[PDB]
């Protein structure tokens, strides 16, 4: 409804993030999505399943395809890699986006601190602010969903803001209590 | 010798600037846009005839196209810096503007504006009135900007602060101790030869904004996102300007011992998280030699271990040691 460039970022760029992609994207929202690892991981607790940020998502689904169709139908995985193969191509990586938003949502404390340092870590040009909120989201199928749900309630109060730098305070904070949630909040600079 | 490429591009924009006197809000910033990329980009010469078609536009009633005017200025000063004269007017009547969202993307294009309008300004050896004119209009935007900081929308007053960083960092020296940075312009790049202004009194101007952004930095009822901004930018002056690093040690030092009550739990933690990498930016710096021991109390109190602290510390040779806690020895007497 509203001119809002929102970003959602995660380690993967596999499930929190395309499940808020996903439901911003049916609400109308200009929205993309990130990981902020070195690679993509996917899921024994030792042997995880590792794609370089760029390889498409249909290449990911042949690869687990051939290796055991089975097993990643089980756990809901191939499911998973079709739903963002709808969204978009690739997974892509925020540290290498030149993409500016106006909000920019991590999943998790840690995504958080990755996407600050790297921000920080740029020199800024064009002087332009950016909200950074994080909304922890525990990293499985179920809470990724829910998790989704609230990070698209949170926008969407956010969106009806007619002057959001000047009512943003007061809105996390009364969200935070009616939601009983942690939300941190910073600024940074393009 | 001449070719084609410049009437087919003339005849392009002419029907482009014709179009907007009849097109809406939403046409109008499409044709802007497309004016901008040839007139500044494509056929850069069609500049100067074409500057008060784009200029008028800046009355008009809708707010996306008075900042699609400002995106414009902003690219002028970039590559056709010697029109700066002819633009620099526009830009401290938008500081005017009444649009919250016209004001903040004014005071974002004056960063570049008023690094690449001072460079430009002080590299002319027998500089005009016109000159003296986009100086003062320079001059009276900084004093409008940083007025700012008690603007009423929180918004503003975080660009604002943004604004008033690069300023410090113009007009202050670089040394030895300055992090190495690309686009890096300091007073010991201001000629003896300029007229214009004085290098002595820019820097009687930087220390009296460095002064207001460490005093709005220390107050009780501050924004959680301006203290943020605050802090982040007294931590780039720093790094710039290590001459500064004892004064923004102390404000940080002040800050943690004393945070707003204003302050929800979360802002606490937000602002603390953010401190603690400011802190960790400025330990890394050569000039933060003296105040190692300050900096290290405060990441302890914020939650880094010994060994990450200590890994942040550069080394030193004992010879450039000697040259430092002599040096800082001879200004203490």
């Amino acid at each position: 409804p509203s001119k809002l460039a929102v970003a959602v970022v995660d380690s993967s760029n596999m499930n929190r993030s395309m499940e808020a992609h996903n439901f911003l994207a049916k609400k109308g929202f200009n929205v993309r999505s990130y990981g902020t690892g070195e690679r993509v991981k996917l899921p024994a607790f030792d042997k995880p399943n590792v794609y370089e940020f760029g390889t498409k998502y249909e290449d990911i689904y042949r690869d687990l395809e051939s290796k055991d169709k089975e097993f990643y139908t089980q756990n809901g995985l191939l499911h998973m890699l079709d739903r963002n193969r709808r969204i978009k191509k690739c997974p892509e990586r925020f540290q290498d986006t030149k993409e500016q938003f106006d909000i920019i949502v991590t999943v998790e404390e840690r995504v958080y601190d990755l996407v600050v340092m790297h921000m920080e870590s740029m020199e800024s040009v064009d002087n332009r602010p950016v909200h950074v909120l994080n909304v922890d989201v525990v990293n499985n199928a179920e809470d990724a969903l829910m998790g989704a749900f609230v990070i698209t309630d949170m926008i969407n109060m956010m969106a009806k803001s007619t002057d959001l730098d000047n009512d943003i305070d007061e809105l996390i904070q009364e969200f935070e209590e009616r939601r009983k949630r942690v939300i941190l909040h910073s600024v940074l600079f393009y | 010798m001449t070719d084609e490429k410049t009437a087919t591009a003339r005849a392009k924009v002419v029907d482009w600037c014709n179009e907007l006197v009849i097109a809406s809000p939403s046409t109008k910033c499409e044709l802007l846009a497309k004016v901008q990329e040839t007139v500044l980009g494509s056929c850069a010469e069609l500049a100067e005839e074409f500057l008060e078609s784009v200029l008028s536009l800046a009355h008009d009633s809708n707010m996306e196209v008075r900042k699609q005017v400002v995106a414009f200025v902003e690219q002028v000063c970039k590559v056709k810096v010697e029109l700066l004269p002819h633009v620099i007017n526009v830009v401290s009547m938008l500081l005017r503007d009444n649009s919250a969202q016209v004001i903040k993307r004014v005071i974002q294009a004056c960063g570049s504006i008023y690094k690449n309008g001072l460079q430009y300004l002080c590299s002319l050896m027998e500089p005009g009135d016109s000159a003296e004119q986009a100086w003062n209009i320079l001059s009276l935007i900084k004093a409008q900007i940083l007025d700012m900081i008690d603007n009423e929308n929180d918004g503003i007053r975080t660009n604002a602060i943004k604004f008033l960083e690069g300023v410090v960092v113009l007009q202050s020296f670089a040394d030895e101790d300055s992090l190495k940075r690309d686009g890096d312009f300091s007073l010991a790049d201001v000629p003896d030869h300029c007229t214009l202004f004085r290098r002595e009194k820019l820097q009687e101007e930087g220390n009296n904004i460095l002064d207001i952004l460490l005093q709005f930095h220390g107050t009780t009822h501050i924004s959680s996102v301006n203290l943020i901004a605050c802090t982040s930018s007294l931590c780039t002056i720093a790094k710039m300007r290590p001459i500064f690093m004892g004064a923004v040690v102390e404000a940080f030092k002040q800050l943690n011992a004393n945070l707003p009550p204003t302050l929800t739990d979360s802002q606490v933690s937000s602002v603390r998280k953010s401190l603690k990498m400011q802190l960790q930016t400025l330990l890394k710096n050569r000039g933060a030699f003296e105040f190692a021991s300050t900096i290290r109390g405060m990441l302890v109190d914020l939650g880094s271990s010994t060994n990450e602290i200590q890994k942040l510390i550069p080394k030193m040779d004992k010879q450039e040691m000697a040259r430092r806690q002599k040096r800082i020895l001879e200004n203490a007497a």
